[PDB]
């Protein structure tokens, strides 16, 4: 397939600010 | 999309999707690696609405293992132990040095927690 995406995919960041 | 709760063995199929995913991670965030969380049999941990995390690759393994021990608020005394794709590095290395040892051809890092080791 192709995919045609505008945000990105799924997949939960655990980066602060800090 | 919508959230599911399957083992590895769902993305192990689509080749071609696990890669497109883990190029497209790869170029939105090279300084973070994408990480599977899974917990292992035995174990006697709380579950936590957590199965796909993106953790930055300069992480010390000793702190990435306290921040996880905390947030699954374990009794001090209670006995944890971490497996990245069947293997177990020292607290001493970072999510970067085992990232590199397993790099492979969907560029996906699986992580297993348990409390104790058992197959």
């Amino acid at each position: 397939g192709a995919m045609g995406s505008a945000s990105s995919e799924d997949y939960i960041i655990i980066l602060p600010e800090s | 999309g919508s959230p599911e709760f399957k083992f590895q063995y769902k993305e192990d199929h689509p080749f071609e999707y696990r890669k497109k995913e883990g190029e497209k991670i790869r170029k939105k965030y090279p300084d973070r690696v994408p990480v599977i969380v899974e917990k292992a049999p035995k174990a006697r941990v709380p579950d936590l609405d957590k199965r796909k995390y993106l953790v930055p690759s300069d992480l010390t393994v000793g702190q990435f293992y306290f921040l996880i021990r905390k947030r699954i608020h374990l009794r001090p005394e209670d006995a944890l132990f971490f497996f990245v794709n069947n293997t177990i590095p020292p607290t001493s290395a970072t999510m970067g040095q085992l990232y590199e040892d397993n790099h492979e051809e969907d560029y996906f890092l699986y992580v297993a927690y348990s409390d104790e080791s058992v197959y």
